[PDB]
């Protein structure tokens, strides 16, 4: 997958949109930039063999959006190294750069039911405090729970459920 | 449900949604022109790509054809209605013959036996020839290996075995042809219907015809039957037609999956893929195999990974030398290689070590006068070292022996031999009892007594 | 042959546990799944956002 | 009987006593692919190298490339279930196996779980597999036999307690007979023993489980298996596993004989792994650090001075030096020892015995080849009867062969030749002896003492095999005393050297061959 | 041996049916962290029945 | 402060991102904490941007993707002086005998260039060994270098044990000595063989051992070369033994394919001959002062002709080549005489008693070793009677090269012997002309002078 | 899939104004040293065979003009040069 080689470029666009102060325009402009790439006649391009200049300025073309000799300039660079595919690995990372600097993050908790609200008060309090971030909540109801909640921040996980506990249970043999 | 995306040899990639994704060992199905093909998965690749093995010609596949998700791997029918058919590696009936009315199905992949479970034994089992019970005698419930290069003899001494073991063995037997002649399966299979001994063979067979992927799985078809027979608490016989041809069939795959060459070129698996075959073909306390299998030695090079990793497998292993069989001395079985785990003075008992001893002694010191021998002749020796001599080529002609499915070479009727008459003959041409009788008294006699007769004649 | 009885003894010990186990714990799904409480479930949560 | 099987019903409930319920956290990825026993996962940010990966159902991995943006593990155990999409989570944990003295007369695979269907262990809590060695200023000198029971090792090429020996040969040169004999004459020695089976197949170690069960030598011994079958991870680990168990012995002041069967299929295992995890081939397809997987493991096998197990014991055991001695296996193709995996072993190890085909099928068994075979750590072995007699015997014996060539078409004869090529035959024809049949000190020495003395120096050749039984014969019913002093000191005197002169005189005179 | 072996068995298989019960909610009350006196026995007693 | 962070875990070979503006120079050390233990990475590559490829100086287990890493900005410096005197050190430099700190004043870089073409002497004094092979066939001096080379099992390590009791005792000043690629027993019993001899105060000692990750062996025979350097340029004369110098190249083999070089010749990395060389030419007396060294060198399978002993030969100013041919008779020393050879051995500094006696010995072994080819198979009796008696005089030869050692009474049992090289020239002599054609070979073996071989004949 | 040259510092240049050739093709910066080996970007004018100056009045040979860097071996010490010189 082109995460490794989707790193670089993502580092150095945010970097860019930090100096410039036009992060949001970057994250809504790459965002076109990955969107076009999906389309199916635009993709058979991409996998040919079109020296990369013909085919960057036939892509720059569809790209109309992308502010001129900014968002067009990256892609005439990644059309050099023919990493226009990685447009959507280029993006996401670009927002898990702007989340760490923001210092703020989506943070996941799946349950049985429905939690009370009240809990989520709490729970994102709680969260705010195990990790120094702002955090948003996205909450899920799962039938697989059966009772009690799962919180999944990161790659960190801290199992509540019963599921859990009884299958963490039968373990002793 | 899935997409084929690459072709490549043998090798056909599947795209499946993420949530859907077949395990390993699946099997696959996708409809090529007018026939179905068969596809057994090997990896899984990121992204719901799976990497799959085609059973069948993979010529005429396009991409971007359907591929149905069957639930389950390759199973194949067990059992009695096994008997007495010709099937294939997908288990299909493969003789004219109708469907096979089987009641059950297993699965071809299966875990060997418990370390628990094993059981020993020690119950001699005897053959017809001179050499093989003398040299490398072998047990009921152990495994025996023939190896040897291209024509020296793997499939007539083969065919002794059937002939002298499961006729005399009453249980049923299971025969695999992996990736050998088409002919000698039709030659066989006659033969067995002509005898009426066929109703007691299950036959399996995967030619060198078939495309890699046949090859390659036909031995585990092979052994899943082998193994009914044995879980239902019998004695089975099982024959091999070549195991090199399943890591050969391997090697050719090997590459189109992606891994590394090593050693001479062969898969970075080969152990384990051998291991993984061979810890299955045991005898257990609930029923017994007898196992005897050929292996093709290439180049005949001994110390190539594939005969290599094979000798420890083995309880037996009877080694065939293309330097004897251009005398003409057949069986061309090598007596200062061929060994057995059986060959023990505690279960064989001391006459049988003895001598067993006395002729390995002699011939290895035949070998180290070879080399005097060819820059100066013999008649610089001692004329000890020339008994040595004289006996050692009458012991070298006297493992010569005539075999009943030999009969269409040579003409001459065949032997067969009593354990006993093997003994009593090399004692006494070590004890120098026969010391007055010419050296081609010796040759393509059955017995000791057929070496005087024939003495007298000239 | 004595010893090899008193090796087979532990055998017989420990596959009686391993059934009574596994078959313990499918009833306690039931058992549990069907006994959920709202306050209990509630309960769970607030014991674990206090140590967390 | 088993109405305690019911009150451990109770002890069910004491697991639920010992229970609890609350959660922990951990570090999660999930299985990107899945391949030969490989998988590699996304995500781990807090895997470390080296540490076990716990999978679905009781399963687990080892990490071993950590590459940005992905983990690449290896599975211990069945991997074809394991599908892309599985969450997997990791531990904090290094791998451990169950270890003490509970083991002995166990038969446990490489993770230590009883195959032998002989009930549960019993153990001493657990070991880490990966450990350093005792360094140089821990050690202590060899100075101590471990007696193999053949007359042409112990003679030779003495082995002494913390010693590294490597056994090489080609295929059925007798080279795992000499091992298990080397086991099973350690019945009462004092010394335990650990065989590690690699790469073997299941069968072949029932059969030598069973002799080690005929006679006593089970009860003294571990066996730590992983066959054919089983993963190429579960081997290559083997050995550790084996190694950490004769650790506890040598880190409590006992001695401890560790024979890893087929270190050679230990690298091929290793092989694969590293080519699955598309590792740079080096020589001959091995991986470059091929030696340092070799040599870490052997460096294990040392003795320990005293000061060393105090403060392991934190004062339980003083004035006790403990013993690690290791005993490898390695097959060579033809005799070749210019491939890489025996020149590495070859390299590490305190010296071999080689055993060849041709000696074999001359009917020299054991085959012990006299002029390549040595002990780096020679005579400080032995007892000081075999000391003295011995170093004397193998260079000797060498140096006969060359002379045998040198003769061969020579005629006339002189005196100090034919008295050498004649001694030189009937010291060969001395050394050979029959599979389990170990010979005490005693009995060896009063055999060398008959070689070294002359009193073979008449008798007729086949007849030397009958004479050296009947010697042995004679001397236990009329000089038993004597026998016993020998085996418990070991020690030699002119009075020795007399009542030994004194036997010899009075079978040679008085008995029949 | 083994037939006296498997008389014991039986025999236990009885004894531990009533103690593999008490098995099922002491797990269940340290699973819920809480002391339960759970109306829906029936539960119980049919799965403690019928899979042994 | 710490700045960088590990960004891959491969094998023995880290890789760290540091920030673009403060990347680490090449053989810079850098520190990390692998849990309780500190850890240190050397710096061997630049690589992309900020990226640095290092090798771990200790165990990788347990390293983490994400651990910050220090950079010390200076290469792995190491303690050297009078204070290594007596102490038994690792790579690093840190105390490994529990004596407690090594109180340096001083530390130098393990990495420094050599000599420069105007600092070189050529002060070829003769030095004795008291071994008549070496002392006849490839005699030492005094600031050269000696190479034993040999496979397996051939008698290195205690040549090497007669060489440091007979000059090492004797010389009168400091020694080091390196354990590259040691056996971990081996070094342990020198340690306590000078103590108890009370002569480990003039030594100093770095070990390697063999079990040590693949780091520390290739950077263990360049601290001993640093501490030798130092009482070298102090201008004291002093003696440097290395235990094995192949261990150092193949220990470069190892970490070469991981830090992504293509292979070459029978796998050994490209770099080998620059990796020798820069080694080896530090090994050099200058015009301050002089540095005598005794080097093993394992040969593989005793071939010759293979590139990592093929590739030492040229450094070497003696080379004795220990050969199993030899040893399996057990006839040691085991040096072959006709392939050990020394730049000492002309007659300018010899003298041509000396030269004339070495050539001789070579040309009587050399016609031998072609006779011995004819009697194989046509026998003794088709030689001329002049070929007989030279066949007869030069395996008399063969065996009067042979002497027991006083570090090797626990192989024989025996009492060792040296010799004065004034007795070794006479007693040569004596063999190739008549004095002497009356005993037997046997009792030539082992013997000791010429003096007492007609002794061990009297009782043979 | 494997990086080229594609470091953050150069992407970030290239974004800004494409068009880098506006600077001299007479020099270059080293971006990677190892074992005496440095790899440069920039010298478009670099040819065959030519010497290229160091730091330190040292020179190295270009010896592989690729499509994105030069490939020059140290004729001296090389073991303090660095990346950015
Ligand atoms: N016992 C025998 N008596 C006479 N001829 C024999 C004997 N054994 C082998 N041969 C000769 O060798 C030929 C080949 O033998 P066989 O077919 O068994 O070889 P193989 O080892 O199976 O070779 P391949 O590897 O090609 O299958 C036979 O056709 C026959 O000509
Ligand atoms: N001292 C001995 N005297 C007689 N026979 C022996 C002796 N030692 C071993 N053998 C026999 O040699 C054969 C092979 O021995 P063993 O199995 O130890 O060899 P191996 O080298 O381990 O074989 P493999 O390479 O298959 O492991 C066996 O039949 C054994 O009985
Ligand atoms: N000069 C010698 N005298 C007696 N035995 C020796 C001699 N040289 C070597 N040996 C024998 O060879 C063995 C190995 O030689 P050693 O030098 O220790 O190994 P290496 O040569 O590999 O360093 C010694 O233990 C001893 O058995
Ligand atoms: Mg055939
Ligand atoms: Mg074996
Ligand atoms: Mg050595």
């Amino acid at each position: 997958e082109f995460i490794t080689v989707a790193r670089p470029y993502a580092k150095a666009a945010f970097d860019f949109a930090v100096e410039h102060q036009s992060v949001e325009r970057w994250q809504d402009m790459l965002a076109f930039a990955a969107e076009v790439t999906k389309n199916e006649q635009m993709a058979e391009l991409l996998s040919g063999a079109l020296a990369p200049e013909t085919l960057a300025e036939s892509f720059i073309a569809v790209a109309g959006e992308q502010l001129d000799e900014n968002g067009q300039n990256l892609i005439r660079v990644m059309a050099e190294n023919g990493r226009l595919n990685a447009l959507p690995d280029v993006l996401e990372q670009f927002i898990h750069l702007r989340a760490v600097s923001e210092a703020t993050a989506e943070v996941d908790v799946i349950s049985a039911a429905a939690l009370s609200e009240q809990q989520l008060a709490k729970i994102s309090a709680a969260m705010e405090k195990r990790l120094s971030r702002k955090v948003k909540l996205n909450a899920k109801i799962d039938k697989s729970v059966m009772a009690g909640v799962i919180i999944r921040a990161g790659d960190m996980v801290i199992d509540g459920s019963v599921r859990g506990r009884l299958e963490r249970l039968a373990d002793v043999l | 449900t899935g997409k084929i995306v690459q072709v490549i040899g043998a090798v056909v990639d599947v795209e499946f949604p993420q949530d859907a994704v077949p395990r390993v060992y699946d099997a696959l199905e996708v409809q090529n022109g007018n026939e179905r093909l068969v596809l057994e998965v090997q990896q899984q690749l990121g992204g719901g790509i799976v990497r799959t093995i085609a059973m069948g010609s993979s010529d005429g596949l396009r991409r971007g054809l359907d591929v149905k998700d069957l639930e389950h791997p390759i199973e194949v029918p067990v059992g009695k209605a096994t008997l007495g058919r010709i099937m294939n590696v997908l288990g299909e009936p493969v003789d004219m013959k109708g469907e096979i009315g089987e009641e059950e199905r297993w699965a071809i992949h299966r875990a060997a036996p418990s370390y628990e479970e094993l059981s020993n034994s020690q119950e001699l089992l005897e053959t017809g020839i001179k050499v093989i019970d003398l040299m490398a005698p072998f047990a009921k419930g152990g495994k025996v290996g023939l190896f040897g290069g291209a024509g020296v003899g793997k499939t007539v001494n083969m065919m002794e075995l059937i002939r002298n073991i499961a006729i005399e063995h009453s249980g049923y037997s299971v025969f695999a042809g992996v990736g050998e002649r088409t002919r000698e399966g039709n030659d066989f299979y006659h033969e067995m219907t002509d005898s009426n001994v066929i109703d007691k063979v299950s036959l399996v067979y995967g030619q060198m015809n078939e495309p890699p992927g046949n090859r390659l799985r036909v031995a585990l078809t092979g052994l899943t039957m082998a193994e009914k027979f044995r879980d239902e608490g019998r004695d089975v016989l099982l024959f091999v037609d070549n195991i090199y041809r399943y890591t050969l069939a391997g090697t050719e795959v090997s590459a189109l999956l992606g891994r590394m060459p090593s050693a001479v070129g062969y898969q970075p698996t080969l152990a384990e893929e051998m291991g993984v075959l061979q810890e299955r073909i045991t005898s257990t306390k609930t029923g017994s195999i007898t196992s005897v299998q050929a292996v093709y030695v290439p180049a005949d090079d001994l110390t190539d990974p594939s005969p290599a990793t094979t000798f420890a497998h083995l309880d037996a292993t009877v080694v065939l030398s293309r330097q004897i069989a251009s005398l003409g001395i057949y069986p061309a079985v090598d007596p200062l290689d061929s060994t057995s785990r059986q060959l023990d003075p505690l279960v064989v008992g001391q006459e049988h070590y003895d001598t067993a001893r006395g002729v390995q002694s002699i011939l290895q010191r035949y070998q180290e006068l070879k080399d005097i021998i060819a820059i100066l002749g013999m008649d610089e020796l001692s004329e000890e070292d020339k008994l040595v001599v004289a006996r050692a080529r009458k012991i070298q002609r006297f493992l010569s022996q005539p075999f009943f499915v030999a009969e269409v070479f040579t003409g001459s009727p065949g032997k067969y031999v009593s354990l006993k008459d093997t003994i009593r003959g090399f004692k006494g041409i070590m004890e120098g009892e026969y010391d007055h009788l010419p050296e081609q008294a010796f040759y393509m006699v059955g017995s000791i007594e057929e070496a005087v007769e024939k003495a007298k004649k000239l | 042959a004595q010893a090899e009885i008193e090796a087979e003894r532990k055998r017989a010990r420990e596959e009686l546990r391993k059934q009574v186990a596994i078959l313990a714990v499918a009833g306690a799904e039931k058992i549990i799944e069907r006994s959920v409480d709202e306050a209990a479930n509630s309960d769970i949560v607030d014991k674990l956002v206090a140590e967390l | 009987m088993q109405l305690n099987s019911t009150e451990i019903s109770e002890l069910i409930k004491q697991r639920i006593a010992q229970f609890n319920v609350v959660s922990e956290a951990h570090n999660e990825g999930t299985i990107v692919s899945v391949s030969d026993g490989v998988i590699r996962i996304h995500g781990l940010a807090d895997a470390m190298q080296g540490e076990m990966i716990s999978l679905p159902g009781n399963r687990y991995a080892i990490a071993l490339n950590l590459e940005r943006d992905s983990v690449g593990a290896v599975v211990m155990g069945p991997y074809a279930d394991l599908a892309e999409g599985m969450k997997v989570k990791a531990t904090g944990r290094i791998l451990e196996v169950p270890v003490g003295r509970g083991l002995l007369g166990r038969v446990v695979n490489t993770l230590g779980a009883p195959i032998d269907g002989k009930g549960p262990l019993d153990h001493d809590g657990f070991s880490a597999v990966e450990a350093i060695a005792p360094g140089v200023i821990e050690r202590q000198s060899v100075d101590q036999p471990v007696q193999t029971g053949y007359k042409a090792v112990d003679s030779m090429i003495p082995i002494g307690r913390g010693q590294r020996e490597l056994i090489i040969g080609d295929r059925q040169t007798g080279k795992t007979a000499l091992a298990i004999d080397a086991i099973i004459n350690q019945r009462d020695s004092g010394i335990k023993a650990i065989y590690v089976a690699i790469g073997q197949k299941a069968s072949t170690i029932s059969n030598v489980v069973r002799k080690l069960e005929e006679h006593g030598a089970l009860a003294n011994t571990i066996v730590v298996v992983a066959t054919a079958s089983e993963s190429a991870a579960l081997q290559y680990l083997a050995p550790y596993a084996g190694a950490a168990m004769g650790e506890y012995f040598r880190d409590r002041g006992e001695d401890a004989l560790i024979i890893y069967d087929d270190l050679s299929k230990q690298a091929v295992a290793y092989r694969q792994i590293s080519l699955l995890l598309r590792r740079p081939p080096g020589r001959e397809a091995f991986p470059g650090d091929v030696f340092y997987l070799h040599s870490r493991l052997l460096e294990r096998a040392a003795r320990v001075n005293a000061e060393y197990v105090e403060a392991f014991t934190k004062g339980e055991v003083k004035g006790k030096t403990g013993s690690l001695t290791a005993l490898p296996i390695i097959e060579t193709q033809a005799g070749d020892v210019s491939a890489f995996v025996p020149t590495n072993v070859i390299s590490i190890t305190d010296g071999q015995i080689f055993l060849e085909t041709n000696l074999f099928n001359a009917g020299i068994r054991p085959a012990v080849n006299p002029g390549i075979s040595v002990s780096r750590v020679g005579g400080a072995a032995q007892t000081k009867i075999m000391k003295k007699l011995s170093g004397g015997i193998r260079t000797a014996l060498a140096q006969y062969r060359e002379l045998a060539a040198f003769s061969q078409f020579a005629s006339d004869l002189d005196d100090a030749t034919r008295k050498q090529l004649d001694h030189g035959q009937k010291v060969t024809e001395l050394l050979k002896q029959k599979q389990y049949a170990p010979m005490s000190v005693a009995q060896q020495s009063l055999v060398l003492f008959a070689a070294e003395r002359g009193y073979l120096a008449d008798v007729e050749l086949s007849k030397i095999g009958s004479f050296e039984a009947a010697l042995l014969a004679y001397v236990d019913r009329d000089h038993a005393p004597l026998m016993q002093e020998i085996n418990q000191t070991g020690g030699y005197n002119d009075e020795i050297e007399g009542k030994l002169k004194g036997i010899l005189d009075s079978f040679k005179a008085t008995q029949s061959w």
